[PDB]
């Protein structure tokens, strides 16, 4: 009930644009025989809509005035699931993505001709580095700590 | 005072059936650049002006427009025929500058008898800033 | 015109005036290098300020350095 | 007859039959822009005259007021002013282009390498004498068209 | 010599050379009458100082332009005859 | 000096015609100008801030006389509300009869054009309610004008010619500065507020004839020598005030009381009054700081030489800054336009929220004109700001005085500060395009519920912690229980939060999650206009790829196409680039405040806050929709008011797409046409009579960028001008 | 008169001030010493 935001679950336009989507997709689907493969697929849709406006529903999500779901990104507790937790998710696989470009560049870096492992990528070699970026928040952390992430001017 | 100029005569001009890239108003109240090369043979080559001249078997003569002009043509002449050239510089008064290599020898050879100017004795990052040469009209380089 | 200098970074290898196609520069001796010469630049009236004498200078970044100052006619590279 | 000009293939022209032609250099050189011995008033005289007349002939027809009354009055107005103008700026270029004294600019030779008089024309008091030839006749010329559009209405078009 | 065997660059005579050619510059006499030409010279000789002749023109312009502009009426200018028309009332009353 | 430029030699000995555009474009470049010095540099900037503010007054001076003259002002003054400003007549004697139909307004025989500056609020809200006031301030402005025109003058005649050592008296100029030209100036402002503007408010006329007999309160200054100062806020037109005569008026002249007037929707006069006297106290003790010839005060160098913080964090701190300083006048000029484009800023933030001026909140053109304008003035002074911090790393950075201090060990990290500033201009573009781009789909898609509408919480809580109970945070002055409204309790809050809790002004409005995205949009060109202008001064002295960069000046084309091209480059060209950015940004800002405010007028907020989350709504809700009246102002079937918007509109656009051309083509196709355009004329019969003084050329690369900016420049803001203008004029909703 | 001053004023300024400007300066610019 945050940010004058009435929850989903009880608000009346967010179930007015579900009404309004259902009609509206009721609407083209008077044209098909309710068997067909449109009709069918109309139908799926709808349930897939329904279940949308649900879920936004059972979740807690926000719903102002205009009646969307507004996400709460300040770092309430009942509203990690808009932010925090898939920041998360989300910087832990940036940082695999990262740390495992990192640490191939820093395993051709040792070649004779290095650019051409970045152009054709050694799938070898990578892909035994591709899983090491699973572990890149502590292996960064020491990485950090030993001195060997930033590099030294000489 | 080991190479003189060599005073270009009244030869011949190449074949060309005329263009609209040659003279215009610039020679009649400022310099235009003559050149002259001597062919072995009567040959045909692209005119810095655009369009396709017929060199005489001979010296030739060039009165083109500026300086990139008759060394353009002149620089296509040494590579792709490998002839000497020479051009000048004339001025509507009458003079008749000798300018291309001015030492019989074109700019390449280092050849002693060419005094260095525009020559700074220093790596080019030990230019003073222009805050020092503020207020002079050395800019920055001329210390 | 224009103002080109000759630093001593240079290695003598005469791509600047062979490139050079308004003949503003012309190799000297000299005694800094290997090659035992160096590029200077007299004829600056005739500099137009096309840089390929500093395009062609194989050098840390460079050597010869062209300076874009006073334009004339034939700096300017005027026919008219 | 495409040859270049004067036969000299490196000056940036041609003698074709559009500018070197018995015809056409006949014409271009016995009207008053090229008539350089003779003196440059009358010169102008005769050229603003012409433009006058045919400054007068865009302005009473073609106008703001073409359709109305004041349109033959207003619009040779309009023209007289253009005309002033033009010799306005005719004037600054006589002062921009040569000061007061030196000699011709004009080219002392001709096509057949006589080495003929320079045309007066290009000095400071030529084009000066050209430009009063020039208004005197712009301002002549207009209100002769305004005449000519006054009492002899019915010959020219209305439409 | 320019006129040889294909030789344009007669050191002496550079006129020929840079193209200095009057290429229509007729020098033949005037082919006025004297009589008119005396009249336009008398006549015109005022307008031969060009500064006076340049002071005259943007003075005397200027001078015929703010007296056609001031004694002109709304007849031959629109912006002059003025309204006459009721002004309409803005938007929001008139703000 | 030989021609024209009588100030570059270089520039005069150019047969060409890049002359003329040099010599006008360095005209005002003194320190590049040829066989000059400090003493005459300094002498002419004078002189010329002497003629800067000539035109100032001379224009302040045009826009009163014209009101007085053609407008109609003294009809404003009996119903503002109802009647419409009139800037200036107008002669266009191309106008056609309907035309002169259409632009008759505000009570006018004749035709007009509707001030949309403002003025007539602002002149009504501080007294001149008659013609004749507004003709004698023209006139004594027409005689300011002519005092420094005058005073510029003999400041450069030998006699009075201030040497280099007054120019860079930095500490007497600042104490004189502060106190007398910011505090005792305000301190006139109250003095005409409390004599004048107030008087004019409650009723009577306070004038020059009888300004020494009436009392601006009734018991005259014992309040004020007794410091019983409270006796100036007894009656502070409680409520009923009708402002231009006594009904519900009072006698304060100096209150705290907040909150806006009830019926202009303004700030209280003696609000005002009590603020420029309280600042002015502020400002004449703060222009007593620095050392003079009275043996007190503060040194500024002591100041910056013991401010140097052990430990090294700084290296030598701000060591040699004051001899940086004082000495080069772009750092100056950078400083101060820094923080002149800052509170230009503030000055559009602060007088749409928070009105000073009587009638300027109901009308509703004038309150969006002046936002845009001193936003797209405060993003050019910038501009300006960052690119004469670069002139200065050129042309007065002495790397040598000013070795290891805040200022080198600042250059030392340049590619740590641009990097971090592209990641948030990086992250900031990304993310936020990104989430524009998935409102866009899911309303393509139809599933509006889908889009990413984050609140923001931040902002909302700032807002609740001045009062704004829409979102119910209840925090330090929604909070009763809240100490900081318990401090301001009896002073300020009831006028405060009757204002701020309003929804019908436009301080503090409610904002949504198009207002965080078109926020983080502005915070995206800020920080990318930023990081423009700090990369190009930076690497102003020099790069990697031009390392003797302060060589070649601020201003050059490029460096050739060796070491892989070099297009570009300058500083100057960062400087070009970074305006692209900027009119971008404030475009931006100012649509977002033209359409936040064009809906809150309209009464459909709802409008914005579900179409700005998604750019289609920006491309129909905002410009498709507003450009209906617009347009049609002139159609093939008669014309309106709006005749003339709709030309400008057409215009700027015009121009801004005319930009394109110098800047997308580049200078060889034009040298090589204008070389065929030569030759046709030397050999084109009749005019080879007409030959040129300077011969033409394609104009230069720098130029040619400078004239695809101005034209581009010209056309943003024409275009947007006209839109504004039209859009907020076509219904005034 | 006062109405009149438009009709003085603006074909003053905007067509004899660009005479005399363009003409002195073009003057100054085309000049030798
Ligand atoms: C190994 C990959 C790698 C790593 C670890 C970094 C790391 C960094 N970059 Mg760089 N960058 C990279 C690739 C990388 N970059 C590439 C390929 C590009 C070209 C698009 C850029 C373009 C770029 C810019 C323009 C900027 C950075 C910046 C930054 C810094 C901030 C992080 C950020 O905002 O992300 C930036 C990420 C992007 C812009 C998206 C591109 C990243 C791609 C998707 C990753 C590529 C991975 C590789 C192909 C996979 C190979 C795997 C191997 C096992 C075979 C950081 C030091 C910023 C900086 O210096 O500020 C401090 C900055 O301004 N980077
Ligand atoms: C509105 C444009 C305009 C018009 C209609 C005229 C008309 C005329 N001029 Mg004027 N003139 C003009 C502009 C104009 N001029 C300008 C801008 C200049 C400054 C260079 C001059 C300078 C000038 C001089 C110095 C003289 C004239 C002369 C003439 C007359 C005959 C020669 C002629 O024009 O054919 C010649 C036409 C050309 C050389 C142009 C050839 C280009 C091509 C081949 C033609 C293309 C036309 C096609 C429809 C497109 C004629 C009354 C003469 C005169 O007044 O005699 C009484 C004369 O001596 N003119
Ligand atoms: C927009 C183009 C235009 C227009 C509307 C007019 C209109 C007019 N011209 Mg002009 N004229 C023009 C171009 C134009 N002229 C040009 C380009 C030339 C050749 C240089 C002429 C040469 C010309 C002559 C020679 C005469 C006119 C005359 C006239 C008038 C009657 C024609 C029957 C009329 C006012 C006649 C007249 O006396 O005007 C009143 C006349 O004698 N015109
Ligand atoms: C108290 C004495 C005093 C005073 C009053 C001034 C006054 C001034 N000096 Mg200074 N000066 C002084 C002593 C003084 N000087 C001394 C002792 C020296 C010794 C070195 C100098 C040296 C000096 C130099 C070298 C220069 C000046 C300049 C100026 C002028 C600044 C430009 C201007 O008008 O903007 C004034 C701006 C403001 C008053 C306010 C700006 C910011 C406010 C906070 C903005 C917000 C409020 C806004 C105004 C509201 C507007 C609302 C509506 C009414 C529009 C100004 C007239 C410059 C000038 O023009 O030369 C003549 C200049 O170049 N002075
Ligand atoms: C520079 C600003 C300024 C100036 C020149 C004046 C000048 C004057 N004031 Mg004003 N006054 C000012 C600011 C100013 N005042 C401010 C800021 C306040 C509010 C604190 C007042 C409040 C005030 C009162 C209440 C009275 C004056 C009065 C006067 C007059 C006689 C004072 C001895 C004199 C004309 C007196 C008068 O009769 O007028 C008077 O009674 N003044
Ligand atoms: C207090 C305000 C102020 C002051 C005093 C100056 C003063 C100066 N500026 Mg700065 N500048 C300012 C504001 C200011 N500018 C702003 C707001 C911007 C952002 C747009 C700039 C951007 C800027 C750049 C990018 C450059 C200067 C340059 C200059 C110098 C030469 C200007 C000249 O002759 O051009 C005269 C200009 C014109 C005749 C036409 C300009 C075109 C517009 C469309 C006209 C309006 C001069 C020292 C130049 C300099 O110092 O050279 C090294 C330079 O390169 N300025
Ligand atoms: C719509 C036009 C537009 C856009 C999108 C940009 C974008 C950018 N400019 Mg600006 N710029 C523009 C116009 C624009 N500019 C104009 C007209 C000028 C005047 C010349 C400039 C001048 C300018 C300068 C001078 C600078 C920038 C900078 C930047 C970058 C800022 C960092 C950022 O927000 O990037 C976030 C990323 C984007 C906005 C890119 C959007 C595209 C998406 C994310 C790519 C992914 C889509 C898709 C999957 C890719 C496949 C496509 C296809 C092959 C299938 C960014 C690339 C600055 C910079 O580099 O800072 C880092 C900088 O210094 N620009
Ligand atoms: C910079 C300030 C400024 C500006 C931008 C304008 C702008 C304008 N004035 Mg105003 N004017 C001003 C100051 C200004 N005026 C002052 C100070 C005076 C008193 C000397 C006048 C007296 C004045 C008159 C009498 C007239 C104008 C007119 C005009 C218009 C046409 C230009 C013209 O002929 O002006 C001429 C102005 C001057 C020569 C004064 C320059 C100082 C234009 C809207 C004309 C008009 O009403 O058109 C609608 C007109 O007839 N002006
Ligand atoms: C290039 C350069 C330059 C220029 C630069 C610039 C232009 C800059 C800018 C800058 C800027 C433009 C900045 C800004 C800033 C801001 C800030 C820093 C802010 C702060 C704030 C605060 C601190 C606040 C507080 C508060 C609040 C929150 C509200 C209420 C009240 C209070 C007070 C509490 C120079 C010349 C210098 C030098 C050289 C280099
Ligand atoms: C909680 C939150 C928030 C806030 C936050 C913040 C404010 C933060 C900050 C932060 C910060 C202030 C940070 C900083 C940082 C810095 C640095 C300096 C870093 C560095 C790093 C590195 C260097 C790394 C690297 C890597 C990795 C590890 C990954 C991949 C690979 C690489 C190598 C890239 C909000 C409420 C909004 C929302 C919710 C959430
Ligand atoms: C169109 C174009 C031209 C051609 C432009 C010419 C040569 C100059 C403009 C032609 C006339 C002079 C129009 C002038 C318009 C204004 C009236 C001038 C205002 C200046 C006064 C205030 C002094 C270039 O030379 C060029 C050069 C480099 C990059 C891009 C371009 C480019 O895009």
């Amino acid at each position: 009930d945050i940010s004058g935001l009435t929850p989903c679950k009880d608000s009346k336009q967010f179930a007015k644009r579900e009404k309004q989507q259902i009609k509206k997709l009721e609407s083209s689907l008077k044209l098909y025989a309710p068997e067909s493969a449109p009709a069918l697929a109309l139908n799926a849709q709808i349930e897939k809509t329904k279940r949308r406006f649900d879920n936004y529903g059972k979740y807690g999500l926000l719903c102002g005035s205009d009646g969307l779901p507004h996400l709460i990104v300040n770092g309430d507790q009942r509203h990690w699931g808009e932010f925090i937790t898939p920041g998360i998710l989300f910087l832990y696989i940036a940082g695999w993505i990262g740390w495992v470009g990192r640490s191939y560049l820093i395993a051709i870096s040792g070649e004779k001709k290095p650019a051409m492992k970045e152009i054709i990528i050694d799938v070898p070699l990578a892909s035994r580095i591709i899983f090491r970026g699973f572990i890149w928040p502590v292996a960064a952390y020491r990485e950090f700590l030993n001195g060997d992430l930033i590099a030294k001017d000489v | 005072g080991f190479t003189p100029p060599q005073l270009d005569p009244n030869t011949p001009s190449p074949i060309f059936a005329g263009s609209t890239g040659g003279l215009l108003r610039k020679a009649q109240v400022e310099e235009f650049y003559v050149i002259t090369w001597n062919s072995p043979k009567e040959q045909i080559f692209e005119m810095p002006t655009g369009g396709a001249a017929i060199m005489r078997e001979g010296p030739n003569l060039l009165k083109l427009a500026r300086k990139e002009q008759c060394l353009a043509l002149g620089t296509r002449l040494r590579s792709k025929y490998k002839i000497t050239y020479q051009f000048y510089r004339v001025f509507p008064n009458g003079e008749v500058q000798y300018l291309h290599p001015k030492d019989g020898v074109y700019p390449e050879k280092a050849n002693p008898g060419r005094e260095g100017v525009g020559l700074n004795m220093r790596s080019i990052g030990k230019n003073v800033s222009p805050i020092e040469v503020k207020f002079t009209g050395k800019q920055s380089y001329d210390l | 015109s224009h103002s080109v200098k000759i630093y001593d970074t240079c290695i003598g290898c005469t791509q600047c005036v062979r490139a050079c196609p308004t003949d503003v520069l012309e190799m000297i001796p000299w005694d800094g290098c290997k090659a035992k010469q160096i590029a200077s630049a007299p004829r600056t009236e005739d500099c137009v300020g096309c840089k390929r004498c500093e395009s062609a200078c194989p050098t840390d970044f460079l050597s010869v350095r062209v300076y874009l100052w006073h334009e004339t006619t034939r700096s300017m590279g005027l026919a008219y | 007859v495409v040859q270049p000009i004067n036969g000299d293939p490196f000056i940036g022209s041609l003698e074709t039959p559009v500018t070197s032609s018995p015809l056409i250099a006949w014409y271009l050189s016995n009207l008053p822009g090229y008539r350089t011995a003779v003196n440059p008033l009358l010169r102008g005289v005769e050229v603003g005259l012409a433009h006058g007349f045919f400054l007068v002939g865009p302005f009473v027809k073609a106008g703001p007021l073409r359709n109305t009354a004041y349109a033959g009055s207003a619009g040779s107005l309009a023209a007289a002013g253009l005309v002033v103008i033009l010799s306005m700026c005719l004037t600054i270029y006589g002062i921009s282009s040569f000061k007061e004294g030196e000699p011709s600019i004009a080219p002392s030779l001709t096509l057949t390498g006589r080495k003929k008089q320079p045309d007066q024309l290009q000095t400071a008091d030529g084009w000066a004498k050209f430009t009063g030839g020039f208004f005197f006749g712009g301002i002549s010329g207009v209100t002769w068209a305004y005449f000519l559009l006054y009492v002899l209405d019915l010959p020219y078009f209305v439409k | 010599k320019y006129g040889d065997k294909s030789v344009y660059f007669d050191l002496e005579d550079l006129g020929n050379t840079t193209g200095q050619w009057d290429v229509y510059g007729s020098d033949a006499p005037s082919p006025y009458n004297p009589l008119q030409s005396k009249f336009f010279e008398t006549f015109a000789a005022p307008f031969t100082k060009r500064g006076l002749l340049l002071k005259f023109l943007i003075l005397g312009g200027g001078s015929l332009l703010t007296y056609v502009s001031a004694n002109s009426t709304g007849d031959v200018l629109p912006i002059k005859r003025g309204p006459q028309e009721p002004p309409k009332l803005g938007p929001r009353g008139k703000l | 000096a030989l021609r024209f430029p009588r100030f570059s030699q270089g520039l005069a000995q150019d047969p060409t015609t890049r002359r003329i555009w040099f010599g006008i474009a360095t005209a005002h470049d003194f320190e590049s100008h040829d066989d000059i010095t400090e003493e005459r540099l300094y002498q002419n900037i004078f002189a010329s801030h002497f003629g800067q503010l000539a035109i100032i007054f001379l224009w302040t001076s045009g826009n009163l006389f014209h009101v007085a003259w053609q407008g109609n002002f003294e009809t404003w003054v009996q119903d503002p509300l109802h009647v419409r400003p009139i800037a200036h007549a107008i002669w266009d004697p191309h106008f056609g009869q309907p035309a002169v139909e259409a632009f008759t307004r505000g009570g006018a025989l004749g035709p007009v054009n509707i001030a949309y500056s403002g003025v007539y609020q602002w002149w009504y809200t501080i007294g001149l309610r008659t013609n004749e006031d507004l003709y004698t301030g023209a006139l004594f402005l027409l005689f300011l004008s002519a005092l420094s025109l005058i005073g510029g003058w003999l400041h450069l005649q030998p006699k009075w010619k201030p040497r280099v050592s007054w120019f860079k008296n930095a500490e007497s100029r600042l104490n004189h500065h502060l106190s007398g030209l910011f505090g005792v100036s305000s301190l006139a402002w109250t003095g005409h507020l409390v004599h004048v503007a107030i008087p004019a408010s409650r009723g009577e006329y306070v004038r020059w004839n009888n300004f020494l007999n009436v009392l601006p309160h009734p018991q005259g200054l014992g309040p004020l020598f007794t410091g019983q100062w409270n006796l100036y806020a007894q009656n502070p037109d409680s409520s009923s005030h009708l402002f231009g005569t006594s009904q519900g008026s009072g006698t304060a002249i100096l209150t705290l009381l907040g909150g806006f007037h009830p019926q202009t929707q303004s700030l209280w006069l003696t609000d005002m009054a009590h603020h420029h006297l309280a600042i002015a106290i502020l400002f004449l003790i703060a222009g007593h700081m620095y050392r003079t010839n009275f043996g007190i005060g503060h040194s500024i160098k002591d100041l910056l030489e013991a401010h140097i913080p052990p430990g090294g964090r700084l290296g030598r701190g701000h060591k040699g800054l004051y001899d940086t300083i004082n000495n080069s006048i772009h750092f100056q000029l950078g400083l101060a336009l820094a923080s002149l484009g800052v509170i230009t800023s503030l000055v559009a933030q602060h007088m749409y929220s928070l009105p000073a001026y009587a009638f300027i909140a109901q009308d509703f053109t004038t309150q969006a004109a002046l936002y845009t304008h001193h936003q797209y003035i405060a993003g050019f002074i910038m501009t300006g700001a960052f690119a004469h911090g670069a002139i200065f790393f050129i042309r007065d950075y002495n790397p040598e005085q000013n070795e290891d201090n805040v200022l080198a060990r600042m250059l030392d990290h340049k590619e740590a500060i641009i990097s971090h500033l592209s990641w948030a201009s990086l992250f900031l573009g990304f993310h936020t395009l990104g989430l524009y781009v998935h409102n866009d789909v899911m309303l393509a898609f139809g599933t509006p519920e889908k889009q990413i509408l984050i609140e923001p919480i931040f902002a909302q809580w700032i807002q609740s912690a001045h009062g704004k109970t829409s979102y119910g945070f209840d925090v330090l002055l929604s909070s009763t229980s809240g100490p900081a409204f318990n401090a301001g309790r009896s002073i300020w809050l009831p006028g405060w939060l009757n204002a701020i809790n309003e929804n019908s002004n436009s301080l503090f409005l409610t904002i949504g999650p198009g207002d965080f995205l078109v926020h983080h949009a502005i915070a995206l060109g800020l920080h990318t206009t930023t990081l423009i202008l700090v990369k190009g001064a930076l690497d102003a002295r020099g790069s990697k790829l031009m390392p003797d960069k302060k060589d070649f000046g601020y201003s050059f084309p490029c460096d050739g196409p060796g070491r892989g091209g070099t297009c570009d480059i300058s500083a100057w060209d960062a400087f070009y680039l970074a305006v692209f950015w900027m009119l971008n940004t404030i475009g931006w800002v100012t649509f977002y405040w033209h359409w936040k405010h064009i809906t809150l007028w309209q009464g459909n907020v709802s409008q914005f806050n579900e179409s700005s989350t998604y750019l289609m709504g920006w491309l129909r809700d905002y410009l498709w929709l507003n450009s209906s009246q617009l347009i049609n102002g002139y159609n093939p079937f008669g014309m309106n008011s709006l005749s003339v918007w709709a030309w400008m509109f057409l215009f700027g656009h015009l121009v801004w797409a005319t930009g394109f051309m110098f800047l997308i083509s580049w200078r060889g196709y034009w040298q090589e046409l204008i070389e065929t355009l030569a030759w046709a004329h030397e050999r084109t019969p009749l005019a080879n009579l007409i030959r040129w003084k300077d011969k033409p050329v394609a104009l230069s690369i720098v130029q040619a960028r400078l004239v695809g900016l101005a034209h581009f420049s010209v056309g943003y803001i024409f275009t947007y001008a006209a839109f504004l203008i039209a859009s907020t004029s076509g219904k005034f909703g | 008169t006062f109405n009149n001053l438009p009709s003085i004023f603006v074909p003053l300024v905007g067509l004899v001030f660009p005479a005399i400007a363009m003409a002195s300066l073009f003057l100054h610019i085309q000049k030798n010493k």
